């Protein structure tokens, strides 16, 4: 039961994220004020891993770097990190056949694509994974499931219908549609070879992907024979059970509690916004996981680390996060919004469902609404925001400037309005 | 300090760190225990010769255990225990190697008149009787608390999650002598499955159980003979953190009515710390548990808490193994264990 | 004739002086009890939404059905065998749910208005009227005076302010939504709940359809919410002549806290309200529901699990008992608001005198 | 013709007619010129001089209080539809009949309340009302033995010019501090106030530290007294411990200054509730608690 390896996709899901990830890696990016490997690393020792595998390409040596600075490069580490460095840009399925080349993988291991914030303990998953692998020999991977917020109307990105057994819980059917964003197509067909043999079929689209897999030593050996298999979800569950080696299972797991894979910007926005609030019971702010963190916990769920510095007669929101070393002008207004470490902030500003990462100046007199700014960013005088304007890395907006919904700037100095350097395109100015 | 130093020797710090703040170690009793099996790891297996460099070093140890978890006060208290020990030993070395040390009693005031060997046989045997201090606590509850609660009278409990309270209960109602009615507040966010075991244990030997919501605790006030608290940590003014949830309301509704208030303690469970704001002190809850579905949970902005606090103003005594204290003395019984200068870490 | 006797769980040797059945599913009745009442019974027997005000409202609806659907015997008059079957509905009503000070004087005034009217008129004219008279009296006493209270709030609440509430009551929520939309202020509102049902919930649920900033919450957690709050309202259900506040259950702890707290407590009642009884503590006459509400672990309400808990009666004493209709003490609550506009609490029977 | 002006002439005068006695004499004087036979437009020419007068008024309650009494009067005056003459001509009249009204009521409450002062007790008084000192000064005329503590209140400087007005009559004083008014609660048998209004619910609209003393009195067990004549009933029910009408400041935190000059700010008016008020004294009998308000239940008839 003991001795667990993990293997971590990353630079997977890179221009998903369309200004940013242009000089920084995908995985670099914080989510409350620290790093979202971090998050994954933490699941990874609550899970109980002995050794652990990084897949690095893009930007590469800035991965490899935060690792060397990693509270896990120390001897005392219950695991230990070695990084898997391939050609610039592959899909899964080629990096899992470089893997089998190089021939690491013994009994049951570990593969995560993106990275996933999750309160659900994992020794519960690994016993009913074993459970059903005693079961019947021919059986393959866990894929783990959580219960919808609500309903996913508002979810478009992610519309993974699910046909699972009442007995067995035995995944039979992956099907995305626009629906609801795009009014095209209604049909869903399903193959009936499989009717009688689970009899208790059910088809659910309320359910959260996660991507967390439990893996045995049969996938390797099934990736370098069927080279056709690109993904891991969409062509590869649906290509094993669809009749490709007869009598092969895979798993699909049910579990009440938070699960969701970051993938998207709204998706990312709507996690923050949970993690902020108490969604993730132990995953909360106040415990400290990065070490340096020293973040203390106030009611009406306010986050403030040591260190904070604040004007008098300022008012502070619901669901607040501010970083160390952070100062706050007067006639601040601070609303379901994220704050970065060692932020000088202005006079007079109203914020309201933003954020803004680290180390990040705002000119005074300036109203943010529900906008994104990533670190060593300068905001300017006057500056007027809407919804889903992410800005990106070092961009210095100027005095006096105006921007309408979902209106994107660029992190490097190509295709979209906006760049870095002094007035961003309001007169023609960037390399 | 960091942990460079003691990483081959000493693996078990890290591993205690890790049951802190991912929740894996549960209840003061257990935190404590696992705090003592690490200084006596931490004696056992190092090499100091010098005395001052030894006791700075456990002070560091300890600043930076505190810092890791702030709600391990009984990880923080065992400490200071044991540094109030040594420190004790030392002065008295310190004076042998020298050569009216004798005044009257032991007082205080610092501020006035200024000032080989088997040490670390006794720092090993001061941890061992810290161990059956902590082992036996309930022997030194019973003999004092046991004499002041009468027939026909109904008690009211808050914070059925302590074993201390439940075990001192116990052992009342093996008295045939002694007949008492126990309503239970629930603590619907997070005592509920705790209240639900301590109204089985109850019924289990026989005790009249009722089972009360945490609205109808003023339903009942006029009828309350006496109120019990299952405290966590007690604290300089008196005040208590208690095991979560419907205390605080309850102790407000006793002293409304003049219904008394017994808490239920340990000396390891008793801090040197004095709580200077609750907003600090007290650990909160995870909503989730209280309404399901996200997107409304925009809108729905849900406040939840674990940890309660009660002021001094409330409760009467604190019954321990050494016997039962006021409020307004409690603070003695704690100088008497830690050292004015074993606080700031 | 209906079930009587045998009831689920132990007599209990503490809290017995109310009855603690009843026919939630039907079995062996009379066939002649209209359905609109045979309804209403199975409706407050697992009731979630009303608090006092509606119920009433709900009752008086059904009576007017009932007299549309009266037609007078050949043989036997108007006043003959109706208040007899009114009698029926009440005993029915009492088996389910016992009654509001509402219901009371709702059953009152109908009986006075059988007496006015003698049996000589013809019988479709007769209805016509009585109906017509049903609807201003609930127009007058109930939607009229609604308005009423809401006015004499608005005077009385200060620009940006944060409330605290509690329950299901339909002339508080009407209130807050008149607060929201209407007059347009920053009202921060939050909700407190208990354990045997969501009002509360409910409530907030139906002001988040509005839009309002709403946080939510529960009795263990409220010496933390306070340190904020600047007004108290509780959904009244009877004001006796004593003076006294008999309502809801987390109501009096909210009211003693604010009380200590500095932040006074107010309360919106209706003429229709007040009664004449007297009692002085919680235990006098209360509303005893069964513990089968109390037996799941909550989250929502039908769960369904596998839990700690299932044994009651053959349990060797484990009382999971429960109230719903608590009192709240006197001097506690500050302003009163109605159809005379205002008044203290410890001028309670100004009302009853003045008929 | 002007109502303001004719309020504003009484300076020097006052005493003998009081402040709402003498805005009521105004509001006769104003109705019975332009003829009180039409109802249309006397009445609403009377609503917009009483909403100009409370639009002047800077810190003052019973003007408004006053206004109401008068009103409920004139239409009362009709009600039994009589001649819309001889109702008229009574109306008129009872304008002079209502400022003697006050000399009446005084002659009545000042052998009615001087029982409450027993043999040889000390009293702390706090506030001026007309009908307190009245009671403290035929009280003195009825040979009684009596001592008195001066309290410091600061609104206009009120304790020195209380202090100036006992020592004309004859009665042993000292100054107390309304800071220290607590350490004097044990040799003081019974604690004194006039109030400025008193309120629907039955608790008092008064001075700058009224709800302080009553608070410590509850707390030492000692009666806590209030005497006035009986036209300071307003329709009125302040909800909270701190919310009143105000023309000026409610709790105002001023900018950092050097040459001091933003500061005083504090409120001037406090309520106290009902439970502390253990004695109330007026013309209309010996009553207190629930009186009050059926007081202004049976004046509204609502």
């Amino acid at each position: 039961e003991d001795r667990l390896q993990a293997v971590v996709l990353t630079d997977s899901y890179e221009t998903r994220f369309m200004p940013l990830t242009a000089v920084k890696p995908r995985c670099l990016l914080p989510l409350a004020n620290v790093p979202l490997i971090e998050y994954t690393l933490e699941f990874l020792a609550k899970a109980g891993v002995h050794e652990v595998f990084l897949i690095c390409s893009s930007h590469a040596n800035q991965i490899n770097d935060y690792i060397e600075n990693s509270k896990w490069n120390l001897p005392w580490s219950p695991f230990k990190i070695t990084t898997i460095m391939s050609p610039e840009a592959r899909c899964t399925g080629d990096v899992m056949r470089d893997l089998d080349n190089r021939g690491i993988i013994t009994g049951d291991f570990i593969l995560v694509s993106g990275d996933v914030l999750t309160n659900i303990d994992f020794s519960k998953m690994l016993e009913f994974h074993k459970k059903m692998h005693l079961q019947d020999k021919d059986h393959i991977s866990t894929m783990c499931l959580s219960k919808a917020s609500t309903y996913p109307k508002t979810r478009t990105i992610e519309p993974a219908a699910f046909v699972l057994d009442k007995s067995t819980s035995r995944c039979i059917y992956y099907q995305d549609l626009p629906l609801p964003s795009s009014r095209e197509k209604t049909s869903i067909q399903i193959d009936p070879e499989l009717l009688d043999n689970v009899d208790e079929f059910v088809i659910r689209n309320d359910l959260i992907d996660c991507r967390i897999d439990i893996c045995t030593s049969h996938v390797p050996l099934i990736f370098q024979e069927n080279f056709d298999y690109q993904s891991l979800r969409t062509d590869f569950v649906k290509g094993v059970i669809s009749s490709d080696i007869l009598g092969k299972h895979i798993y699909a797991y049910l579990t009440d509690e938070y699960a969701v894979r970051v993938e998207s910007w709204q998706t990312y926005d709507t996690i923050s916004q949970d993690f902020l609030g108490r969604w993730c019971y132990p995953l909360v702010l106040d415990s400290n996981i990065q070490d340096d963190q020293t973040y203390s916990y106030e009611s009406r769920h306010i986050y403030k680390e040591k260190d904070v510095v604040l004007a008098q007669s300022c008012k502070i929101g619901k669901c607040t996060a501010i970083g160390s070393g952070t100062k706050i002008g007067e006639g601040t207004k601070i609303e379901n919004s994220v704050i970065g470490r060692n932020c000088q902030i202005g006079e007079n500003i109203r914020i309201k469902n933003s954020f803004i990462w680290d180390d990040c100046i705002i000119g005074n007199n300036s109203i943010i609404d529900h906008s994104l700014i990533a670190s060593n960013a300068t905001l300017g005088s006057n500056v007027r925001l809407n919804d889903g304007c992410i800005i990106g890395f070092n961009v210095k907006i100027d005095d006096n400037m105006d921007l309408d919904r979902n209106t994107k700037i660029s992190a490097s100095p190509q295709d979209l309005d906006d760049q870095t350097l002094a007035v961003s395109i309001v007169g023609d100015k960037g390399v | 300090h960091p942990n460079a130093a003691t990483s081959d020797v000493n693996v078990t710090i890290d591993t205690f760190v890790a049951k802190l703040k991912r929740r894996q170690v549960q209840g003061s009793y257990a935190i404590a225990l696992e705090t003592l099996q690490l200084l006596m790891r931490f004696i056992s297996a190092a090499r100091w010769n010098h005395v001052n460099d030894l006791i700075e070093q456990i002070r560091d140890l300890g600043n930076s255990l505190e810092k890791a978890h702030p709600t391990a006060f009984s990880c923080g208290n065992v400490i200071r225990r044991i540094l109030a020990v040594l420190r004790d030993e030392v002065e008295e070395d310190t004076m042998s190697t020298t050569v009216v040390a004798e005044p009257l009693i032991s007082s205080m005031f610092n501020l006035l008149q200024k000032p080989k060997t088997d040490y670390r046989q006794v720092a090993i045997q001061g941890i061992k009787d810290l161990i059956d201090e902590i082992k036996n606590i309930d022997e030194g509850i019973q003999q004092i608390a046991i004499d002041l609660i009468h027939d026909h009278e109904i008690l009211l409990t808050p914070t059925p999650d302590s074993k201390t309270v439940l075990k001192f209960l116990i052992t009342a109602r093996e008295r045939s002598n002694r007949t008492f009615t126990v309503l239970v507040t629930e603590g619907f966010p997070n005592n509920t499955k705790n209240a639900h075991e301590f109204a089985k244990k109850l019924a289990q030997h026989n005790i009249e159980t009722l089972v009360v919501p945490d609205s109808a605790v003023f339903a009942l006030m006029s009828r309350v003979g006496k109120v019990i608290i299952g405290t966590k940590a007690v604290f300089v003014n008196g005040g208590t953190i208690s095991s979560n949830s419907g205390v605080s309301s309850v102790c407000e509704c006793a002293r409304e009515f003049r219904t008394p208030v017994f808490a239920v303690a340990g000396l390891y469970k008793l801090s040197p710390l004095y709580p200077f704001d609750v907003e600090k002190f007290v650990e909160f809850g995870g909503s989730q548990r209280i309404l399901p579905r996200m997107d409304p949970r925009k809108r729905l902005d849900t406040v939840n808490q674990i940890t309660d606090y009660v002021p001094p103003e409330n409760i009467d005594i604190y019954i321990t193994n050494v016997g039962g204290f006021n409020p307004s003395f409690i603070y003695r019984i704690a100088w008497d264990n830690y050292k004015q200068i074993d606080v700031h870490l | 004739p209906g079930i009587s006797s045998v009831i689920p769980t132990v007599l209990e040797q503490s809290f017995d002086n109310s009855s603690l059945i009843s026919v939630k599913e039907l079995l062996l009745n009379k066939d002649l009890i209209h359905p609109s009442i045979l309804l209403l019974t199975s409706h407050l027997a697992h009731y979630k939404i009303v608090g006092s005000i509606p119920r009433c409202i709900a009752m008086l609806e059904v009576f007017q059905i009932v007299i549309k659907d009266y037609q007078t015997p050949k043989g036997t008059t108007l006043s003959r065998n109706l208040t007899s079957y009114l009698s029926h509905q009440i005993d029915l009503l009492k088996k389910a749910r016992p009654l509001s000070v509402t219901m009371g004087n709702a059953i009152r005034w109908l009986k006075q208005e059988i007496s006015l009217i003698d049996p000589s008129t013809p019988d479709k004219a007769a209805k016509k009227d009585l109906c017509e008279k049903i609807g201003q009296f609930a127009k007058e006493k109930i939607e009229l005076a609604d308005q009423l209270i809401i006015d004499n709030a608005s005077t009385q609440i200060e620009e940006s302010t944060t409330i605290v509430t509690y329950g299901s009551s339909k002339v508080l929520t009407e209130l807050l939504l008149h607060n929201a939309i209407s007059l347009k202020k920053n009202i921060k509102v939050i909700v407190v709940d208990s354990r045997p049902l969501f009002e509360g919930r409910k409530m907030a649920e139906t002001l988040r359809n509005a839009g309002v900033n709403v946080m939510y919450a529960l009795i263990t957690s409220l010496d933390t919410i306070f340190n904020d709050v600047d007004y108290v309202f509780l959904g009244a259900h009877s004001i006796l002549s004593n003076g006294f506040l008999y309502s809801r259950a987390g109501t009096a702890m909210l009211a003693m806290s604010a009380k200590r707290r500095n932040i006074p407590v107010l309360v919106c009642c209706e003429s229709l309200k007040f009664s004449q009884r007297v009692q002085l503590d919680s235990v006098t006459f209360n509303e005893l529901a069964d513990p089968n509400d109390l037996v799941n672990i909550d989250y929502e309400n039908p769960v369904e699990r596998r839990g700690n808990k299932g044994a009651l009666l053959n349990q060797f004493i484990k009382e999971r008992k429960f109230e719903k209709k608590k009192l709240a003490m006197e001097n506690k609550p500050k302003g009163n608001k109605i159809g005379g506009k205002k008044g203290s609490e410890g001028e309670s029977k100004d009302a009853s005198n003045e008929e | 013709f002007n109502i303001t002006e004719t309020y504003l002439r009484f300076l020097e005068e006052d005493t003998e007619m009081t402040m709402p006695i003498a805005a009521i004499e105004a509001l006769v004087t104003l109705l019975r010129i332009k003829t009180p036979e039409t109802a249309a437009e006397m009445i609403n020419t009377i609503k917009s001089s009483t909403e100009e007068l409370i639009k002047s008024i800077p810190n003052s309650v019973s003007l408004r209080a006053g206004c109401d009494i008068f009103m409920r009067f004139v239409l009362r005056n009709l009600h039994l539809y009589g001649d819309w003459e001889n109702c008229k001509q009574h109306l008129i009249e009872n304008g002079q009949l209502f400022v003697s009204r006050a000399k009446k009521s005084r002659n009545k409450i000042a052998e009615i309340g001087v029982d409450f002062i027993a043999d040889d007790d000390i009293i702390l008084v706090h506030g001026y009302s007309r009908a307190v000192f009245s009671l403290l000064n035929h009280a003195a005329n009825k040979f009684i033995r009596f001592r008195c503590v001066v309290t410091e209140s600061r609104p206009s400087k009120q304790g020195n010019q209380l202090y100036t007005l006992l020592e004309q009559k004859g009665i042993p004083v000292t100054l107390i501090v309304d800071s220290a008014v607590g350490a004097v609660i044990d040799k003081v048998d019974k604690v004194f106030v006039g109030a400025e209004g008193v309120a629907e619910s039955g608790g008092i609209i008064n001075l700058v530290g009224t709800y302080s003393v009553g608070v410590l009195a509850h707390n030492a067990r000692k009666p806590f007294y209030v005497v006035t004549e009986s036209h300071k009933f307003v329709r009125m029910f302040p909800l909270s411990s701190d919310d009143l009408p105000m023309a000026g400041p409610p709790l105002d935190f001023t900018r950092r200054t050097d040459d001091l000059e933003d500061a005083l700010r504090g409120p001037t008016i406090d309520y106290t509730a009902q439970e502390y008020i253990t004695a109330l004294i007026t013309d209309l009998g010996v009553l207190t608690p629930s009186a009050v308000s059926e007081e202004l239940i049976k004046m509204w008839y609502d």
